[PDB]
RNA sequence: AGGUACUCCGGGGAUAACAGGCUGAUACCGCCCAAGAGUUCAUAUCGACGGCGGUGUUUGGCACCUCGAUGUCGGCUCAUCACAUCCUGGGGCUGAAGUAGGUCCCAAGGGUAUGGCUGUUCGCCAUUUAAAGUGGUACGCGAGCUGGGUUUAGAACGUCGUGAGACAGUUCGGUCCCUAUCUGCCGUGGGCGCUGGAGAACUGAGGGGGGCUGCUCCUAGUACGAGAGGACCGGAGUGGACGC
RNA sequence: UAACGGAGGAGCACGAAGGUUGGCUAAUCCUGGUCGGACAUCAGGAGGUUAGUGCAAUGGCAUAAGCCAGCUUGACUGCGAG
RNA sequence: CGGGUAAGUUCCGACCUGCACGAAUGGCGUAAUGAUGGCCAGGCUGUCUCCACCCGAGACUCAGUGAAAUUGAACUCGCUGU
RNA sequence: CCGAACCGACUAAUGUUGAAAAAUUAGCGGAUGACUUGUGGCUGGGGGUGAAAGGCCAAUCAAACCGGGAGAUAGCUGGUUCUCCCCGAAAGCUAUUUAGGUAGCGCCUCGUGAAUUCAUCUCCGGGGGUAGAGCACUGUUUCGGCAAGGGGGUCAUCCCGACUUACCAACCCGAUGCAAACUGCGAAUACCGGAGAAUGUUAUCACGGGAGACACACGGCGGGUGCUAACGUCCGUCGUGAAGAGGGAAACAACCCAGACCGCCAGCUAAGGUCCCAAAGUCAUGGUUAAGUGGGAAACGAUGUGGGAAGGCCCAGACAGCGUCGAGUCGGCCUGCGCGGAAGAUGUAACG
């Protein structure tokens, strides 16, 4: 997991999804994609 | 370190002593100057330290003279 | 990094920067970076930003810097008490008003020239905005 | 014209040295952009040119408190808090086969060397440990101890000076007071209350203490691995330190 | 109108570089011209003060306060409205 | 650099790059001497690991005597802020 | 030489309102000598004496003690005693062996005298070079065009030169900025003068008696300095504190409201407030927020959510899903409120 302020779409099979209040990406490719901003 | 600055000369009081309008007795200063940014115009003398002086009782007059559009201030004779 | 080559006077008032921005078209190319903000640059933000211009359209094109630094800027040195003169220069600024045009581009594509200048506008300290020349 | 560390008086927190305060350039810790390094691949791990903050921990700036006195560096004794976590616990990614690592997230319950040198703090070194954390507390703690260092009077060297003398240069020597009123804290009683008085046994609101971990063995030379090597999970035994 | 704010100068010179009368107008460049050249003196043109001012800087200066010449001592003494 | 120690900013022996020794404000040695400065070892030990017990004099209680510094006034708590 | 008496005083503990204004206890040095001791004598204060420490000279020593000059002087610190009434500063300028002192002036008070004297507003007469602006000038700056020239080369080479530029390009022309020490422009205000009304306890000026004061502070605006750091520092100007109580800002000289002659168990308001602490709307109407945001913060990140103006595609079947399916779909812009970014030390502790 990357933990960043600035989380972004890194390819074409990620995806932004808040849960509980926190934006994350999640990447069904590649597990190194995954974020959470903080 | 230390400035190589931190020097002044006193201030001279020069400008204009007497407006427009103003009623003055001969001998008046009108204004004081470095050269003449002020033409002396009628009744009006200029010193050695171009001073601009009443040489007449009356009221100073500013205008705009002559082909390079200069300043003079006249006294007008009240 | 810019500089003036001569000066009349080594140092300069602070002064202040109040106003709007003088320049504010697209004149040279077709396309400027825009500044939104108030604000000081400096000539090393600059000219970091013109390296992120330029090698983002693979030095293609041309590229205009509508400012320049010519304000000194001097700083007293660490452990100096305060008095004893002015201090030393140090380093040279643009003052930046909003609507003044930073850069413009020219012989690109808008969408290149879009992402040339976003990547140069995050090596600077001001609010910037894109912007494309106007017939009037 | 100088010296005074042999010194003296009147004053000042109008004005410096310590600690506090304001500030945060500097320092430290985060983050943003992504040139590139990484065979390929910017983002496993590093991150150039530049950008934005946080802390109040460094070096400083200021001169607001104290000059009718707020005792210093280090050690000793006793601590208490923060978490930006050194160990132990939980987890994501890995350029994670395993063993062992790298990096980030959560986590402050407990734990967290002895010596040689030097006044040292620090540091280097020797040998340990699961680990030998980082900071705040008047750089915690001298009405608790020390007094090696700094910083009085003696003396000398180098050096400067004609000299008296001087040197965050060096060197040998050099008085550390206080019977605790109040707050606080550790213990221990007296009074009255609790609604007739008395002797017992309780309930438990609330508060405190405690909370560390090694090694060996089995699982199993199994899973993994070409080998070398070598586990998770689970179970048993026996220690270190600490406490009663 | 302040600061151990930012920059420069003075501690003189001149019996003409003072008075007055009369006259005059700059820098720089281009072209042609013996020695002669980037630059000497000559001629013409462009230009219009970009020069000049005994010495800093500012304000002035063509009616010149700038440049030249003749005659001179007002670089006079006592006073002085304002 | 060598020695001593498991480990030695001190000590001893050297080297010479003497910041800034040097010849009676003496130079270099020197047996003996010193409540003199530094360093090492044997012995010795509660100095220490790490303290335990004991004997006395205080401290504590009772009777007698009976001070002191200090003190604007006090019905004299914690925390966070100001 | 070893060691008692005797003379000393190296170490430690105690003691430090002591048993003692220098000792006690355990150890320690000299102990036939430059030894130690009794009695008496001599040296006197810029003087003595000193195997030298500025040591000692009666518990006193870088000039003893006592008395006198003497109430030395003290631009320094402290202190300065009954009552009421009226007015009411300054912490600036200039000079100063001056800087925390003082003097003249400014500002306070008391008195006398003299002008519609002074102030506010309106109108009239004025100079201006700040703000802003601009780029002819002084400088600085970028791009293009032209190009003297310069340089680098291909030959040529005695003199010539012929070409060419990786080229550099001044001048001039066109376009773009910047200036406290630039100005061919140029305000608002402020200031000087004149005229007119109303208002104001003469508020103005002069002379005279008496001063205090010459450490200022914060806040706003315009600035220098510093880091557009400081509850920093130095000016200008206004306000308040000083020398000013009351109400508000939890608490808070200097901020907001407002100037306390005395009494009242009357009334209306200001700033700020009206659920409880705690006086007054659990008021009315329409919206927004779901974060306890409100009640701490940035670059930057994001299908949070509200509003607005356009645009693309779409029953000729879009978008997603898998030719099918049958009504919307997509991503820019602007904008309101919110989200992450966000770690600290005694105790919640960043709405009192
Ligand atoms: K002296
Ligand atoms: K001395
Ligand atoms: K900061
Ligand atoms: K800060
Ligand atoms: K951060
Ligand atoms: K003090
Ligand atoms: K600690
Ligand atoms: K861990
Ligand atoms: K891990
Ligand atoms: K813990
Ligand atoms: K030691
Ligand atoms: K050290
Ligand atoms: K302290
Ligand atoms: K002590
Ligand atoms: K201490
Ligand atoms: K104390
Ligand atoms: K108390
Ligand atoms: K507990
Ligand atoms: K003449
Ligand atoms: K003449
Ligand atoms: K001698
Ligand atoms: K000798
Ligand atoms: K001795
Ligand atoms: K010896
Ligand atoms: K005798
Ligand atoms: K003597
Ligand atoms: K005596
Ligand atoms: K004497
Ligand atoms: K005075
Ligand atoms: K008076
Ligand atoms: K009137
Ligand atoms: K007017
Ligand atoms: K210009
Ligand atoms: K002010
Ligand atoms: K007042
Ligand atoms: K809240
Ligand atoms: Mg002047
Ligand atoms: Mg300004
Ligand atoms: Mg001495
Ligand atoms: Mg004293
Ligand atoms: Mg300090
Ligand atoms: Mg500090
Ligand atoms: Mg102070
Ligand atoms: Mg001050
Ligand atoms: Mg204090
Ligand atoms: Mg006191
Ligand atoms: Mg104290
Ligand atoms: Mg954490
Ligand atoms: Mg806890
Ligand atoms: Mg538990
Ligand atoms: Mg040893
Ligand atoms: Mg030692
Ligand atoms: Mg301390
Ligand atoms: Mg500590
Ligand atoms: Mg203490
Ligand atoms: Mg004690
Ligand atoms: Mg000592
Ligand atoms: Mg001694
Ligand atoms: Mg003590
Ligand atoms: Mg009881
Ligand atoms: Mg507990
Ligand atoms: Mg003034
Ligand atoms: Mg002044
Ligand atoms: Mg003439
Ligand atoms: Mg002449
Ligand atoms: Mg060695
Ligand atoms: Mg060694
Ligand atoms: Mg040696
Ligand atoms: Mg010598
Ligand atoms: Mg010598
Ligand atoms: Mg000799
Ligand atoms: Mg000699
Ligand atoms: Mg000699
Ligand atoms: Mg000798
Ligand atoms: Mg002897
Ligand atoms: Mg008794
Ligand atoms: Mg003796
Ligand atoms: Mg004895
Ligand atoms: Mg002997
Ligand atoms: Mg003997
Ligand atoms: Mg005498
Ligand atoms: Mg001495
Ligand atoms: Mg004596
Ligand atoms: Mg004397
Ligand atoms: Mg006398
Ligand atoms: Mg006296
Ligand atoms: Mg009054
Ligand atoms: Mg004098
Ligand atoms: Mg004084
Ligand atoms: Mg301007
Ligand atoms: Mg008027
Ligand atoms: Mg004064
Ligand atoms: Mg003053
Ligand atoms: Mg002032
Ligand atoms: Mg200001
Ligand atoms: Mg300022
Ligand atoms: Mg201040
Ligand atoms: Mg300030
Ligand atoms: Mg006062
Ligand atoms: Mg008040
Ligand atoms: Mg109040
Ligand atoms: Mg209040
Ligand atoms: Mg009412
Ligand atoms: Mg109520
Ligand atoms: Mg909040
Ligand atoms: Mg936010
Ligand atoms: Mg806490
Ligand atoms: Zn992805």
């Amino acid at each position: 997991m990357k933990v960043r302020a600035s989380v972004k779409k890194l390819c074409r099979n990620c995806k932004i999804v808040k849960r509980d209040g926190v934006i994350r990406v999640i990447c069904s490719a590649e597990p190194k994609h995954k974020q959470r901003q903080g | 370190g230390s400035t190589r600055n931190g020097r002044d000369s006193e201030a001279k009081r020069l400008g204009v002593k007497r407006f427009g309008g103003e009623s003055v007795l001969a001998g008046s200063i009108i204004v004081r100057q470095r050269g003449t940014k002020f033409h002396a115009g009628a009744n009006v003398g200029c010193g050695r330290d171009h001073t601009l002086f009443a040489k007449a009782d009356g009221k100073v007059k500013f205008e705009v003279k002559g082909p390079k559009n200069r300043k003079f201030i006249s006294i007008e004779a009240e | 990094m810019l500089q003036p080559k001569r000066t009349k006077f080594r140092k300069m008032h602070k002064g202040r920067n109040r106003g709007l921005a003088q320049g504010t078209d697209v004149s040279f190319g077709s396309f400027g970076l825009k500044a939104v903000g108030r604000g000081r640059l400096t000539a090393r933000q600059i000219e970091a930003a013109r390296r992120a211009m330029t090698r983002a359209v693979k030095r293609q094109g041309k590229i205009w810097i509508r400012v320049f630094p010519d304000k000194p800027i001097t700083e007293k040195p660490l452990a100096v008490r305060m008095g004893k003169g002015k201090g030393n220069v140090e380093y040279w600024v643009a003052l930046i008003q909003p609507g003044k045009v930073l850069y413009e581009m020219d012989g690109v594509p808008e969408e290149l020239a879009r992402e040339a200048f976003k990547l140069a506008a995050a090596k600077l300290p001001i609010k910037t905005t894109f912007v494309t020349k106007t017939v009037m």
